[PDB]
Order: C-alpha cells, then sequence, then structure tokens
RNA sequence: UUUUUGUUUGCUAAUGUAAAAGAGAAAUUAUAUAUGUACCGGUACAUAAAUAAUCCUAUCAC
RNA sequence: UUGGAUAAGGUGCCUAAAUAUUCGCUCAUGAGAUCCCAUAAAAGGUGUUGGUUCAUAUGAACUAGCCCUGAAAAUGGAUGGCGCUAAAGCGGAUUACCGAUACCAAGCCAUAAAAAGAAGAAAAAAUUUUUUUUUAGAAUCUUUUUAUGAGUAGAAAAUCGUGGGGU
RNA sequence: UAAAUAGUACCUGAAAUCGUUAAGAUGGAACGGAUUAAGAGAGAAAACAAGUAAAGAGGGGAAUAUUCUCUUCUUUAUUAAAAGAAACAUCAGUGAUUAAUUUAAUUUCAAUAAAGCAAUCCCCUGAAAUUGUUUUCACUUUCUCCCCGCACUAAUGUGGGGAAAACUGGCUUUAUUUCUUCAAUUAUUUUUUUUGCUGAGGAAUUUUAAAAUUAUUUGAAUUUUUCUUCUUAUAAUUUAAGUUGUUUCUAUACAGUACUUUCUUAACCCACUCGUCUUGAAAC
C-alpha cells in the first residue's frame, strides 16, 4: 500500500487509541484523579506527615549513626597522628 | 456541531469544496474528501465593544470600535463617521491590534449598549462582498483623471448595496453622537490617530 | 506631524554565516530597543524591506520585498528573517521596518 | 504494542524475536548537546562516555 | 537557485559550463568530465565550476514536459494523424526544413485540430 | 547605531576596547566622530609602551621607506589606524566602514556644540583595578614627537572658559523654565492636574 | 538669486543615493567622591550619587 | 533541496556567537594565550600566593603555583593581527549560545532488492439536454515500498554523436 | 546580370587578430564558483476568456446543380470559468518556545497564635575519660549593666577584665496554612502560551474495515460520573483515510516599466595554471 503521513503516535488522539486499545480509559481515569477538589488535601497534608514521624525518626537515628561512625574515625585518625608524632 | 477530542470542543462549520483534479486513472474527482472545517475563534480579549486600532488600511492607524462577528472570523468595525470619519470595514483580528479598554466601562455609554447590539445582527459578509455587474461597470471606464475618480465614486454610491450600510452608519453615528461628544478627552481620544514615538519600547510595553 | 509608522526600524546585517562558510538562506536583523532573547521572542511577524530604484519599474519608484521573522539568533537579542527571495548584499546598513500588523 | 512494552521494560521471555523485529532507533542529536564526547562520564572532569546507569533517560528525551 | 513553476519543479538551470573554459579559446564551452590527477574539479575543492550527477535530474513524473504542460513533437509533412487523440498532450513543432506553403498547410490543419505550435511564425 | 552621527569625548578611555566598541558600531553603517584624543588612555606603564612605539618605530621596510608602513604620530591617526588594522579595510565594505569614522585632536568648531556620549565598557576606573600603572597618551605622543601638546591644552582651557559661562546661562535658563512649569501646573483642570501628578510629568 | 512643468548622425531636454520617517538633546571633572553658591589651592552651604531606567517634543482640523 | 537540532571548536573585533556568571593567581624596562605545532635547560630569586616540619605573633628550614634572571644572529615581524591587566592571560565551576556536503523529518533523482499485475464512467460548467478533460494494460514494462548514494589505476552497462551501406 | 556584399586574392567565408560605433567597469593581476540586485535586450506555447448573436472573407463534406452540415480567421457585445501568487483560517507532520500539572518517593522546611523547658544551656557541634555503651566542659543574642583605658573606635561607639535574662535563638505541646512557604530532584500522568517550515499523492473490487466524535439505544461496570469505560443495534462527522476553504491581485490586456528568461555590471563568501611522472605539484 502507499505510504500516507504516518501519524504522531504520541500526541494524535484517534491514531493513539488504535494502537493501545486502552488509551482511553487510562486518560478518563487520569482526568478523573485530576478532577478532584482541593480540600481533601488541605485538610489531609498533615494526616499524611504527621503519620510518617516514624519514619523521620527512624531517619534522625540512622544518619545520626553514620555521623557518629564518621566522627569516631576521625578521632580515631587523630590519636594515631598523635602517636605516630614523636 | 462539534467534536470533543481531549476536551477541546472545537465545534465545526459546513464547508463547500471547488477544487477539481484529474484523478490517477480516468476521470477527475473533488479534491476536498472533507465537508466540514473548525471555526476560526480568536484572540482572548477582543469583544464587541471593545476599542482597537487599526494597522494596514489606507485609514491606517485611526481608532475605532469593534461591531460584531460576521460567522467568518473576519470582524465588523465602525469609527464612527461623523466622530472618527471611518465607514464600515470587515477587517481581521490579527490585522487589528485592540487595546484594553471597554467603550461599556463608561457610564453614559453603557445606556446604548442594547441598540449597538441590535444594530449589528443585520450586517452580513454577502452585504459587505462587491458585486460583479458592478465591478464590471467599475472597470469598463477604464478603457480627464478627476472625470474617472468621480465616475468610480458615484457608481459605488449608486451600488444598491452600499446604501443599505450607508443607512446602518448613519444610524450608528447619530445614536452615538453625543454622549461621546460630551467626553472632551474620549473624543479626542477616538480622533487622533496613533503613531510610535521613539521613546516607548514595544516588547516592554503591554498592549 | 504626519505620515504614521507604526513600525520599528531594524537594520541588516549579513547572512546566516560562519567563517569562511556562507549559507545566503536566512538574514540578521537587529532591532531599536531590544536587547536580550527573552524580549526579542516577543516578535515573530511580519518584515518590509523597502529600497529606491534610479528609473520607474511599475509606474512608481519604489519596490518592496516581504518576509517573516522566524526565530530569534544568538542572545544579544539579534533575529532571523526569511523572505521571500534573498535580500541582495548591497542592502547591510539599510533601514528596514518590522510592522506591528500581525 | 503494550505487549511490546511489558515485554521490553521487564526482562521476559521474548527478546531474540522483538529486538531482531525493531529496527535500530534513528536519534535526534540532544536539544542542548553533549558534555564531552572525548572523556569519560565517571572522570571528574566533564565527559560522557562510559556507563551512566539511571541517568540515560534524561538524555534521551532531549535525543528524541 | 531551484526554479518553482505551477507543477514542473525544476532544480537546476545555468547549464554548465567545462572547466577552464573561461581563460582558454581553445575549450569550448560544452561540459566534458576532466579526468586530470591534481584537477581540482575531480577533486571537488569549495565553490569552483560543480560537475554534474545524477542527483539533479527532474521528477519521471513530470520530467520531459514542457512548461505548456506537454510534450513536444516533430511534423514535417502531414504527419498529424496520431495527434488527434493526445490534443491534450501534445504540442506540435514545424520541422526547421519546410517551405513556406507545406508549413502553411500544416498550421492551417493544426490550427482548426485544436493545437498548439511553437514555432507559428516561422519564415513568414 | 540609529543616529545620524554619534560624537564621543575621549575622557578616560582604554584604546582597545574603545576601537572594539567603534568598529562595531561602524560595520552596521553608522557614522562616528571621536573628539578628544588626546585624553586616550592605555593600560601599562609609560615606559612599556614608549618601549613598544618605539620598536614600532625601528620597524620599516629595508628596500624603499616611501612604501613602508606609515608610522604616524598624532594620536587620533594612531586611533584612526588602530581602528583600520581592526577592521576589515582590504574589502569594499570594510572600506566603506573605514571612511565613516571620522576623528580631530581636541576639539574642533562643529562638534562642541552637540551632545558627546560616553561608553562605559572603557572607563578606566570601571575597567582597572587602581592600584596597577596606566598612561596618557598625548604625553607618548609627545615623546614619539608629536610636539603639538600644549597648543591643544591651551585651546582646550580658552574653550572650557566659553564652556562655563554657556553652561551657566543654560543653567539659569532651565532654572527658570522649571518655575515656570510648576508656577502654570494650577491653571490647567484638575482632571489634567491629577493626571500629570500621578505619574511625575 | 525666487516660481512653475518635468527628468516615463553617438547624441543635442533630463536622475541619482552605503542609507528620512522626531535620524531631538553642547558643562567640565574624579572615581577610596564630585559640581555649583559667598568669601580668601583653602574656608562655609547647597546640589549629585541606578547616571538617557531622563527630559523636550508631535494628532486639537477648516 | 527545504527546516530543526548538534560534533570538534569558539563566544572583544576581524568572525556567525557571552565585554556572560562565578571562584582564586599574575606586573613582566623583551609577561601569557591549543597536542601534533614550529625550542629552552642546569642553577638561582629577601617578588608574590598557599602549605609542611620545627622552635619561644615572631625566628629558621623546607615545600609548589605564577612571575623575574639564566635567555645572543643577520630584509622589518608577528599568541594570526589589532590589542588585551575589575583580561580579551592563567587554572577551574556554571549556564546560554554560534557552529558541517555529519545527524533527524519531508520532498525529488538513480541503483539494488522487495510486494503485485498477460477491463469499468468520474467530475465540473451552463441549461433533464449540450460542452469541457481523461476512460490507462508497453514485461530490459506499469503501480507501489524500503534501503543506500565517495573514489585514481581498473572493469561492465545504458547511452550521444561522425563518414558510409541495405532497409 | 537574379544577385557586383559574384569584380579576376573572383562557390560559403568561422577562429586566433584588428578596426568602428554604442554601453559599462576601472586603487598592484585579470577571468570564475554559489546568491541576489539593477540595468539593456528579446518573449505569448499556462501567464485570464471557451461559447452565445450579428456581418466580411473564405472553405469543405453528407443529402438528391440546390438543401443541410461542420466550420477557420477580422470586427462588434456577451458573459464565463479556471491558473498562479499574496493574506487569513483550519488540519497533519515537524520543531522552537511560555506558564504550568495529579499522585508517590527523598531527614526539607517555614510560618500563624496560645503554653512550657533550658542560661555557655538547648536542635546542632567541638575537646578529653576487644566494638558498641556512659560521662565531664564549651558552645549564642544583645540597642542589658559594672571595672580599667575613661573618648581609647573602622563605628551613633570602642579594646581588655567581669556581671545579666533569654525579647533574639533553639527545643517539647494544641488548632490552622490563603498572614507566608509546601522547596529541589526522580518515578507516573496532564495540559498550555506565541509561532516558523513543509502540503508529497489523488486510491474502478483495504481511502474499506474498525479507530475516535456527536446524537439514540443495549446490558453492565467501576476508580463513583457533564472528555468514566466496555458494546447490542442506527445515521453521519474526522482527531480517521499525506491541505482544504475564503477575499483580493494578476486583470478586464495582446507586449509595457508588469510578468518568464538571457546578457553586462556591481555587491557579501569562497576560489593558487592546467597536463604529467611521482609517497609527495600551484610550485623555485
Amino acid at each position: 500500500k502507499k505510504r500516507l503521513q504516518n501519524k504522531n503516535s504520541l500526541t494524535n488522539f484517534a491514531v493513539r487509541c488504535r494502537l493501545n486499545p486502552a488509551y482511553k480509559l487510562l486518560r478518563s481515569l487520569a482526568v478523573l484523579r485530576m478532577r478532584k477538589s482541593i480540600l481533601e488535601k488541605s485538610k489531609n497534608k498533615k494526616e499524611k506527615r504527621v503519620q510518617k514521624q516514624i519514619q523521620k525518626k527512624e531517619l534522625q537515628k540512622i544518619n545520626h549513626d553514620y555521623y557518629k561512625g564518621v566522627a569516631k574515625a576521625v578521632k580515631k585518625k587523630k590519636k594515631r597522628e598523635e602517636k605516630k608524632a614523636k | 456541531k462539534h467534536y470533543n477530542v481531549k476536551g477541546k470542543k472545537k465545534v465545526l462549520v459546513p464547508v463547500n469544496a471547488k477544487k477539481t483534479i484529474n484523478k490517477k486513472y480516468f476521470g477527475r474527482k473533488v479534491a476536498s474528501k472533507k465537508k466540514y472545517v473548525v471555526q476560526r475563534k480568536l484572540r482572548k480579549s477582543i469583544e464587541v465593544g471593545k476599542v482597537a486600532i487599526i494597522l494596514t488600511g489606507k485609514h491606517m492607524g485611526k481608532r475605532c470600535i469593534i461591531t460584531k462577528i460576521l460567522n467568518s472570523g473576519l470582524l465588523a468595525v465602525v469609527g464612527p463617521y461623523e466622530i472618527n470619519g471611518v465607514p464600515l470595514k470587515r477587517v481581521d483580528s490579527r490585522y487589528l491590534v485592540v487595546t484594553s479598554t471597554n467603550i461599556f466601562n463608561f457610564e453614559n455609554i453603557a445606556k446604548l449598549k442594547d441598540d449597538f447590539l441590535n444594530y449589528a445582527q443585520d450586517i452580513d459578509d454577502d452585504s459587505f462582498i462587491k458585486t460583479l455587474e458592478i465591478k464590471k461597470k467599475q472597470k469598463k471606464l477604464l478603457k480627464f483623471m478627476n472625470n474617472v475618480i468621480d465616475k468610480i465614486k458615484e457608481i459605488r454610491k449608486e451600488d444598491p448595496k452600499v446604501q443599505k450600510l450607508e443607512g446602518i452608519q448613519k444610524d450608528i453615528g447619530s445614536l452615538l453622537k453625543p454622549e461621546i461628544l460630551k467626553n472632551k478627552v474620549f473624543a479626542h481620544y477616538l480622533k487622533s490617530k496613533f503613531t510610535l514615538r521613539n521613546d516607548m519600547v514595544l516588547h516592554k510595553m503591554k498592549f | 506631524l504626519q505620515a504614521v509608522r507604526l513600525y520599528e526600524k531594524g537594520v541588516i546585517l549579513g547572512y546566516k554565516r560562519s567563517q569562511r562558510n556562507q549559507d545566503p538562506n536566512f538574514t540578521l536583523i537587529s532591532i531599536k530597543n531590544v536587547n536580550t532573547k527573552k524580549h526579542a521572542q516577543f516578535y515573530v511577524k511580519r518584515v518590509a524591506y523597502v529600497y529606491r530604484t534610479t528609473k520607474h519599474h511599475d509606474g512608481v519608484k519604489i519596490k518592496c520585498i516581504w518576509g517573516k521573522v522566524c526565530r530569534t539568533h544568538g542572545n544579544s537579542g539579534v533575529i532571523r528573517a526569511k523572505f521571500k527571495t534573498h535580500i541582495p548584499p548591497k542592502a547591510f546598513g539599510d533601514r528596514v521596518r518590522i510592522l506591528m500588523y500581525p | 504494542i503494550e505487549d511490546m512494552v511489558y515485554q521490553l521494560y521487564t526482562c521476559g521471555p521474548v527478546f531474540k524475536k522483538v529486538n531482531n523485529f525493531l529496527w535500530a532507533f534513528k536519534l535526534k542529536p540532544p536539544r542542548k548537546g553533549f558534555k564531552a564526547k572525548r572523556h569519560a562520564f565517571n572522570e571528574p572532569r566533564p565527559g560522557d562516555w562510559g556507563n551512566r546507569e539511571a541517568h540515560i533517560n534524561e538524555l534521551i528525551n532531549r535525543m528524541i | 537557485a531551484v526554479k518553482k513553476v505551477g507543477k514542473i519543479i525544476k532544480k537546476r538551470t545555468k547549464k554548465f559550463t567545462r572547466f577552464q573554459s573561461n581563460r582558454f579559446m581553445r575549450v569550448k564551452p560544452a561540459w566534458r568530465k576532466p579526468r586530470g590527477i591534481d584537477c581540482r574539479v575531480r577533486r571537488r575543492y569549495k565553490g569552483t565550476n560543480l560537475m554534474p550527477s545524477i542527483g539533479y535530474g527532474s521528477n519521471k513524473k513530470t520530467k520531459f514536459l514542457l512548461p505548456n504542460n506537454k510534450y513536444k513533437y516533430v511534423v514535417k509533412n502531414k504527419e498529424m494523424e496520431p495527434l488527434i487523440m493526445n490534443h491534450t498532450k501534445y504540442c506540435v513543432q514545424i520541422a526547421h526544413n519546410v517551405s513556406s506553403k507545406k508549413r502553411k498547410q500544416i498550421i492551417e490543419r493544426a490550427k482548426q485540430m485544436n493545437v498548439s505550435v511553437i514555432n507559428a511564425k516561422a519564415r513568414l | 547605531m540609529y543616529k545620524k552621527e554619534y560624537v564621543i569625548d575621549c575622557k578616560g578611555h582604554l584604546l582597545g576596547r574603545l576601537a572594539s566598541l567603534i568598529a562595531k558600531e561602524l560595520l552596521n553603517g553608522q557614522r562616528i566622530v571621536a573628539v578628544r584624543c588626546e585624553d586616550i588612555n592605555i593600560s601599562g606603564s609609560l615606559y612599556r609602551n614608549k618601549l613598544k612605539y618605539q620598536e614600532f618605530l625601528r620597524l620599516r621596510t629595508n628596500t624603499n621607506p616611501k612604501k613602508g608602513p606609515l608610522h604616524l604620530r598624532e594620536p587620533s591617526k594612531i586611533l584612526w589606524r588602530c581602528v583600520r588594522g581592526m577592521l576589515p579595510h582590504k574589502t569594499y565594505k570594510g572600506q566603506l566602514a573605514l571612511k565613516k569614522l571620522k576623528v580631530c585632536v581636541g576639539m574642533p568648531y562643529p562638534y562642541d556644540k552637540k551632545k558627546k556620549y560616553v561608553l562605559p565598557s572603557a572607563l578606566r576606573a570601571f575597567r582597572l583595578k587602581k592600584h596597577r600603572r596606566y598612561c596618557r597618551l598625548g604625553t607618548l605622543s609627545s615623546r614619539v614627537g608629536w610636539n603639538y601638546d600644549t597648543l591643544v591644552k591651551k585651546n582646550e582651557v580658552l574653550r572650557k572658559q566659553v564652556s562655563k559661562a554657556y553652561y551657566k546661562k543654560k543653567v539659569n535658563n532651565l532654572n527658570e523654565k522649571k518655575e515656570i512649569k510648576t508656577e502654570a501646573l494650577n491653571l490647567i483642570n484638575p482632571e489634567q492636574r491629577q493626571v500629570l501628578e500621578n505619574f511625575g510629568y
């Protein structure tokens, strides 16, 4: 068959729906997701972060332990240098 | 009549088809496989009550007032013939820069908005078009200069379609004369032309 | 006074150049007061070149060449213009009009 | 087509067929440009050739 | 520069001239492919009498047809019979070795046949 | 760039950067004139500049000095030759660019009554650290054989007297016009007075 | 030197722009400070410190 | 051929693009400015910047960046020139840019391969009837798809002409 | 004499070369390649006009030397349509852009207005008693105050020696985030603002199918409803199935200043005398 203008399979809605049979379903779900109100997030912004306090404590602890190990390494190297001085 | 691809809602318009091409094997087919085309639509800040500047016609720089859409994208304008002395001019959006002033924000101008709107729907593109036989009669005299320039003017005056629009413009001017005239600053704003002064800068100046 | 302009002046420079490598396809245009690319992009519009002739050409002494400003060039607010015909290099330094319409 | 998408993004049963079927991608030059064709990426000096792991997607987004 | 007129799209003008045919009379303007060794043109230096190649050939869908959108065809004495059917596709030119009487009869027949003629006013 | 001509005062400017700006203006079909070339400044020590110009004088074509590279001594022609060497003068466009430039040592007459412009990309204070040695080109010219400096200085002071007279007279005029404007501001309607006062005009 | 019509046998009227579209803008001077005012480079006081990021100047006929 | 975006390389002018940002060093009375590439050393410097080791903000000893000496050749001479010091020098970091007959998208040519082939009405203009254009079937061909496209010695094919000769 | 531009160098009479006239150019080479622009020549076969009525000249053939036909040019009026180009719009591809965007992840925070903690102490950090565990002191704001210099400053203040709480700052509580931030980066989606260039082909048994859109109807569904999805059946639209339409101009003319083209001049960029043997050619 003759070659026609190859439709852009990334923006042309008709040809994209032909290629992927579920694209209109996926886009409708995306529209439904995006079409929500803002009060829900306005009142759940804390609720989704205060329940991150346990992870925040854990992260503080782990990075604290990392820096503690680094500081101990610094102190040990300093002591070895003092010994090797004399 | 429209199609809502991705929620654009573009609206459709009937379209004719006249291009003729000899087809591959035997005959000649009409080129336009389609019959409908999305309308033109306009810039966000073009409305009936706005005031604008014509940019290219032989009325260069004159200020004018939007009137009405003509179902063709091309829009009709009235720089009232008794205030700015400008006839009807079915001109385009991208030839017609529009300012940010709406004429109906004025307290005494807002009263004639109803009549201005009711006086618009009568005009149309077939009225604005030029007539074939009148064009022929005009071209006949080309095959003394003062004589020919008077002949052209009187022929266009006697043009049967012209008189309707002439009366329409006379009515618009008569309606809009006194309230606009009472504001000296607005009247001179509409009467004076627009130039470019080297002190100002186009890009950094918002319309 | 009279004879309104409603256009900006511009100067024609060389073509889309490169040392010992010509490319007479585009034209370089500099504008009145623009200085940055961010403000040079503001112009995508029509351009009229006007020049004179020693004798009449079509009943008048003036003929003109049209074109469109395509895309900004470089960082200092210089633009590339594409015309129906190549500008003859006799034009460098003359004034050209960038019209507000479109 | 989404079958190909999955069969590629996850190392599944079918490669010697899909990759043999799929012509080599022709890529446009970058939107901004490379850093240095002549130096490695992992070198402290700016450079490009080598192993980019997770970063290749950014440069593909201008390759397209 | 390529010249565009209607549907016929021509890619080149300025029929090519032989290299060095400027400062040497004995070299005629007719083109040839210089063989040489260090002969410049073969090396394709930057901007010096570029040579013809296959790429300049126009499209066969429109190749031989004349600005009249119509292939030309020569006639000599009375050979108009094969022209009756394809009058929309072939224009006719009188051969230069035709006398006035024969050319007059040919022009008479062709004008009523409604087929254009190129050199209508030849030798008259 | 967009005027019929420019006139450039050369107070405290650097030769190289000034030449760059001048040549770039010239190549785009714009007429430029430079004044008071005796005040051109050069970054470096006076003796270093003297040494370089000494070597330049040493240089001469042996076959015939008539065809020799014209050394010149006038500061105006020094700047002119620098711009010529810095501009593509061997072509027709370059020749036009070169001959669209006019310069005169000190002030001439038809240029003292036009606004002078100063190019902020070549001012010595801006583009030089204050602790590093610089020069005055007029002294260099005198050393290399100008012998026309004190005359230029006397002409300069003679012009300066008249300049002060004119400036004081025009200051008087401008201060009178400002009073006239401020006093006449209140005879206009309140709408126009508010229109002026809103934008400070 | 002023006005109008033009420059659309080798000849016997006769035309060309490297750049009109407000082509507007006269203090000098020092940069780790200046300029004006009244006195004798110094004394005292104002002016200047994003300077053109400004000001002036155009449409109102007849 | 038409547009887009790049490579190396450059962004003071010549010369298309940054007097771009930002971080330090450099005063040269023969500064310095890209590999091939168009020379510079042993030794020094109480020039200046930063360090290390020791001694009670000081004394010494080292250490490495730039710079100075060492450093002299004949037509007048070259970082390419101009010139460049709050660099347009040095060594980075940063974005933005300009930059190809390379790359990408599209069009056309030719070659090679590939898929396939040994008989019917369309439209327009006048006013249902006339006119206006076609109604195609050539196998070393016709339609269509893709890819590629450099060349001396060298070989082959299709070709275009010249003196004649049958047809 | 047909020709004398066939006049005894006598059929034609090119080139190197030279002469005349005209036009143009001319600053140490000239000529050129590619792109033009101006001039000077030419040019109607697409560069608008088929037919329709009349009359002037011609012509033909069929009908049975008279009817009818087809007519081709000059004029008259009588009207088309189409072709190209420009402008606008639309679409598709193709980019450049100018404002963003749901939901997650990564020690982010920052405020708001009501309490408290702590005084060289606090969230941090710094120095000392087979690895983890614990401890000590030493850490900040000042427009607070004292003593010495008592005016010593770069200072509308100040050096040194000492006092002070705690507005500054830090931490633990409650309610809010639009008074104020919700950063930056990655994963998964979503649009948007201004516009440049291109428009190949023309589908008598795939320009069809479905693909989507609208408007019905069918049953159901779920993220839970105005772009929510999956078809039962219907009719068209096109985002499907490579650019189509509108208005002008050419232009109401038969050669022109317009239009296409040749030539000569200039203009920005580039370009070293060819052929040859040669590793190496423009070569001194």
